[PDB]
RNA sequence: CAUUGGAGGGCAAGUCUGGUGCCAGCAGCCGCGGUAAUUCCAGCUCCAAUAGCGUAUAUUAAAGUUGCUGCAGUUAAAAAG
RNA sequence: ACGAUCAGAUACCGUCGUAGUUCCGACCAUAAACGAUGCCGACCGGCGAUGCGGCGGCGUUAUUCCCAUGACCCGCCGGGCAGCUUCCGGGAAACCAAAGUCUUUGGGUUCCGGGGGGAGUAUGGUUGCAAAGCUGAAACUUAAAGGAAUUGACGGAAGGGCAC
């Protein structure tokens, strides 16, 4: 979004953009994505469109920030390939993070425990979460999902265009996602590149 | 006393909301009664309409279930039924009291075709569908009553709905079905668009949004 | 020998286990004598499977990362090992090759980086029908 | 609405949903009138403006609701890139 | 079987149409 | 034979319509559905259109909006003889706070009311909310 | 009703097809509705081509098989066990005997 | 089929008709048949001469023997 | 001294009592009487109009169970091979 | 027809076997002639696979071929042959992209059903050599016949643990 340039495309983004593989989805497509593409190869795999990833990447910024106040929405996966990812951006936004192993009717069932009460929910993939995003279809709470060419699509509010199979693209995307969030939040007045480097969210069997 | 649990009921303890319209322009999932027995003290006119068993076959003697149909009005505007099955007659009571204290609509009213005194009736010609009983509603009148069988004729004055002309495509002798399509009829109001709508709202923000004060606690 | 063990076991080693691990023994013996003391059941049934139950938790314990059992230790080495150094990976790699099409499509947004022009053109036949 | 004389139309004004532009009913769940902060575009900061949206429920099933943000925002002028 | 009740039918049809045409 | 483009026109819109997109194209047209067209903005269901010109059919993009519920045709082509009016009236159309039932008469295009306004009354084609 | 989706037979644009019968039942049942697998194997249903082979003019000779369309009827491939039923949806997905 | 012209009454009003020779109601009070073999040629009363005195059996659900006349 | 139909639900009143014991009768529908009968015959009591009440048979509405408004044809009776 | 099978087996099952199965000429007009589901017309999600023609040409491959052109190759288009999933929506559900765009009742038009039985019967006509086909009621017995789905038990239906 924006039309502030420094925002908007640089060079600081494809630096590590065209490092990841941020320009090649998947092989096929779902008749629900073709707003993100500009190129195809003669090789089988569709190039999304980069800039609309950081179009709808910024407007997924502006959905986050416009949490006026951060206790009350969840960070989810279920999936180990984002799992660290979440939990390593739950720790630093505030929100909370649901990963590995998620749990029907906690936001759903009105008597449970971890009885949870957000207001947005953020979930990795829909081919990743299938329950929880149904039920954030049941409770009035906003829907913010990644999108690849191959993938369903289904209730999804705010897409986020590029490749999530891959440890490196994903990490790269959370990443760069909370420099840009609170970039617009305004704690950061474009003073410093942020010295997290990407092998931060590429997901590691952890023997460090 | 009594305490609420869910962040929504919790704040209409905490009045500073008002009326249902602060939920009803989002169309909220309520999920706690009590919110609605805060709304109202009292007058909450009542209707308990039947009991009908039903019943699981097996070798020894059969293990059968009763259902108990209720149905709240205020003969303002608020309706609702209550649904519950239930071992024995009273649970079955209990349990339709409370979902029909939970299930109220509130509807959007108007005239038979004047434009002044009190709104009594449909706005329109409608219909409402479920089962195999398409009912037809049309408004009516002054002086004109109700036109029912004993379920729309209650369903609609317990609604507020006055004078009211009932049609049935369908078979009123199945009276479960019956009741639920003869309140999705009441229920789908505000389905038509009308000159008197097609503008855009003010988004008065959420009362998540507003009122993040209380939110934030728990 | 033996039979397959049952929840009053179960929630007794997963409360043990989690709490008085670090002062829980190795041994099978000095389990039990750990239950005697930290231990409150109406038997010495119980009391026999639980620590039986321990051992194997300490056959379990120093096992690698463990996914049958949850203690100090392993939360916070794995958190810990979670809390990491990234190597020197902004660029996330050397030099990179990239496609004349992606070339192409960053000169709408008028973008280039890094460049060798990865040819991979020609195909041989594709997905299988 | 409560016209002068009393042509009562409205019991209230329901939220109406201008993603499809489309009315819905009393008693959904998928129409989410999300907020979305305003920039300062002096640093690109968030200030205290809102950016709304609320579809009628039934897209998101149809999985068009990523699209029609993106034309509401474009129009809403936060989104200006196009292609 | 309705089969045979409709071969019962032919077999009681060609006796009376016999039946009838004899005198 | 393909008939009555009039009939095709009203199926075409509600077909797209909850489907919800923004306008929608037609292959065929006439004058007429045109004046259709012209009588549902007076009112403003519609917004302003276009008209493609292919001399062979005549193609329409109209776009639709949240002002309409559906609009019928009627073949056989009746008449109203300003006796029937108020009975067509009461009996076809949702409301009478909205939807206007529409005749093809002496006195030119019209809906009901305008209809009875100048005392003329003629055959029924359409109705709309 | 229908508990089948094409009713076993895939006749599907086309007229009425032709017969083929049963070997296990001697059945005629059209094409379509018919079962059929194609098996190959040697001659003795077991490693005895080893003995064959340990008293041979050549060591061990390179076996010309036997090839069979075999045929089933439906009912006689229930009494044989070529495949038994499945759920009320799992006889939507296939999985033909190897 | 289902058509619906105009001028069509030549054909909808004789199929509707010949469609009408169906209803029981319709039958039972419009071919001779009815009137010509109903038990009497048609009135509330039947005045006669009893002729015979007896006892008339019932089914054995519920078995009974009620008394009726020959008249 | 004013009655005519009821006293099981449907369908407006008694989980009424002596009987009688599937027995007569009631029940246009269900079933009720097969000794611990809310359907029979009587006593009180209550239900419904009322100088009325039904009985019985033609007539209509309910009806979208004639489809003109305005039917259905996979399975329900229904599409010529 | 004959041996067994079995109380009956006139049957299954085993052995022969006229008519039939075969051809040609004229009849015979039927059924589960079942997608049990008219026909013409438009539209409404995708693709995993399909068949022909017209067609854009990376890389294959073949004739002395680039240019004639076969198999390819990724594919567009047209109406054709289809499976899969999807709330597009309808119904009572199974389910069906049609059994959808139906009370928010109407693109056009041939066949046709009116509670069950009596009954495809009588009767009359008409074709048939024949058996029958088309045509088609009535008195009379009835307040139930009928479908669709859930649970019990049945199964010499199968697939799996277990009892001396």
């Amino acid at each position: 979004s924006g039309a502030l340039d420094v925002l908007q495309m640089k060079e600081e983004d494809v630096l590590k953009f065209l490092a990841a593989g941020t320009h090649l989805g998947g092989t096929n497509l779902d008749f629900q994505m073709e707003q993100y593409i500009y190129k195809r190869k003669s090789d089988g795999i569709y190039i999304i469109n980069l800039k609309r990833t950081w179009e709808k990447l910024l407007l997924a910024a502006r959905a986050i920030v416009a949490i006026e106040n951060p206790a009350d929405v969840s960070v989810i996966s279920s999936r180990n390939t984002g799992q660290r990812a979440v939990l390593k951006f739950a720790a630093a936004t505030g929100a909370t993070p649901i990963a590995g192993r998620f749990t029907p009717g906690t936001f759903t069932n009105q008597i449970q425990t971890a009885f949870r009460e957000p207001r947005l929910l953020v979930v990795t993939d829909p081919r990743a979460d299938h329950q929880p995003l149904t039920e954030a279809s049941y409770v009035n709470l906003p829907t913010i999902a990644l999108c690849n060419t191959d993938s369903p699509l289904r209730y999804v509010d705010i897409a986020i265009p590029c490749n999530n199979k891959g440890a490196h693209s994903v990490g790269l995307m959370w990443w760069m996602l909370a420099r840009e969030v609170l970039r617009m939040r305004g704690t950061i007045s474009r003073e410093h590149p942020w010295e997290v480097m990407p092998d931060l969210y590429f997901y590691r069997d952890p023997e460090e | 006393e009594w305490m609420p649990v869910t962040k929504l009921g919790r704040l209409m303890k905490d009045v500073k909301i008002k009326s249902l319209e602060e939920i009803y322009l989002f169309s909220l999932p309520i999920k706690e009664s009590e919110i609605i027995d805060f709304f109202l003290g009292a007058s909450l006119k009542d209707e308990v309409l039947k009991i009908m068993p039903v019943q699981k076959q097996t070798r020894a003697g059969q293990r059968t279930r009763f259902k108990a149909f209720v149905a709240i009005g205020d003969y303002n505007g608020h309706v609702g039924l209550g649904v519950k099955c239930s071992k024995e007659v009273a649970t079955a009571i209990r349990g339709a009291i409370i979902l029909a204290k939970l299930s109220i609509v509130p509807v959007r009213r108007g005239y038979w075709g004047n434009k002044i005194g009190k709104p009594h009736t449909v706005p329109c010609k409608v219909t409402g569908r479920c089962g195999s009983v398409l009912v037809r509603l049309i408004p009516a009148p002054r002086g004109t009553g109700i036109v029912s069988a004993p379920v729309p004729k209650k369903l609609l004055m317990m609604a507020g709905i006055d004078d009211c002309y009932t049609s049935a495509r369908g078979c009123t002798a199945t009276l479960g079905n019956f009741a639920k399509a003869t309140f999705d009829a009441i229920s789908k109001t505000y389905s038509y668009l009308t000159p008197d709508l097609w503008k855009e709202t003010v988004f008065t923000k959420s009362p998540y949004q507003e009122f993040t004060d209380h939110l934030v606690k728990t | 020998m033996g039979r397959v063990r049952t929840k009053t076991v179960k929630k007794a080693a997963r409360v043990i286990i989690e709490k008085y691990y670090t002062r829980l023994g190795n041994d099978f013996h000095t389990n039990k004598r750990v239950c005697e003391e930290i231990a409150i059941i109406p038997s010495k049934k119980l009391r026999n499977k639980i620590a039986g139950y321990v051992t194997h938790l300490m056959k379990r314990i120093q096992r690698g990362p463990v996914r049958g059992i949850s203690i100090k230790l392993q939360e916070e080495e794995r958190e810990r090992r979670d809390n990491y150094v990234p190597e020197v990976s902004a660029l996330d790699q050397e030099i990179i090759e990239v496609d004349p099409d992606t070339k192409e499509m960053l000169k709408l947004l008028d973008f280039g980086s890094l460049s060798n022009l990865q040819v991979t053109q020609p195909t041989v036949g594709m997905n299988f029908k | 609405m409560q016209s002068n004389a009393g042509e009562f139309v409205d019991l209230y004004v329901p939220r109406k949903c201008s993603a499809s532009n489309r009315i819905i009913g009393a008693k959904d769940h998928a129409s989410i009138p999300m907020n979305v902060a305003e920039v300062d575009k002096v640093t690109g900061r968030f200030n205290g403006q809102s950016k709304t949206y609320a579809i009628c429920g039934a897209i998101r099933r149809m999985g068009e609701s990523d699209d029609s943000i993106l034309r509401l925002a474009k129009s809403h002028g936060i989104v200006s890139q196009n292609f | 079987r309705a089969k045979w009740r409709k071969k019962r039918m032919r077999r009681l049809k060609r006796k009376r149409r016999k039946m009838r045409q004899r005198s | 034979v393909r008939m009555n483009v009039l009939a095709d026109a009203l199926k075409s819109i509600n077909n797209a319509e909850k489907r919800g997109k923004r306008q929608v194209l037609i292959r065929p047209c006439s004058k007429v559905i045109v004046r259709f067209l012209t009588v549902m903005m007076k009112h403003g269901y519609i917004g302003e259109f276009e008209i493609i010109d292919d001399h062979r059919a005549g193609k329409i993009v109209v776009n639709l909006t949240g002002r309409l519920n559906k609009c019928g045709v009627i073949s056989p082509r009746f008449d109203v003889q300003l006796k029937d009016l108020e009975k067509w009236q009461n009996n076809l159309l949702p409301s009478r706070q909205f939807g206007f039932i529409v005749l093809t008469t002496s006195a030119g295009i019209m809906d009901h009311e305008e209809a009875r306004r100048k005392h003329t009354g003629g055959k029924i084609l359409g109705f709309f909310f | 009703t229908k508990k089948r989706r094409n009713n076993g037979r895939a006749k599907k644009g086309r007229g009425h097809v032709q017969p083929i019968r049963c070997t296990n039942c001697a059945r005629c049942v059209p094409k379509d509705k018919a079962i059929k697998k194609f098996v190959i194997r040697n001659i003795v249903e077991a490693a005895a081509v080893r003995d064959i082979s340990e008293a041979s003019v050549f060591d061990a000779y390179v076996l010309p098989k036997l090839y069979v369309k075999l045929h089933y009827c439906v009912s006689c491939a229930i009494h044989s066990k070529v495949v038994r039923n499945r759920s009320r949806e799992a006889r939507k997905d296939r999985t033909p005997p190897p | 089929g289902k058509c619906r012209g105009l001028r069509t009454a030549r054909k909808l009003r004789s199929h509707r008709r010949d469609q009408k020779w169906h209803d029981k109601q319709y039958k039972k009070a419009h071919l001779g048949t009815a009137l010509k073999a109903n038990p009497f040629g048609g009135a509330s009363h039947a005045k006669g001469i009893v002729l015979e005195k007896v006892g008339v059996e019932a089914k054995q659900p519920n078995s009974a023997i009620r008394k009726c006349v020959r008249v």
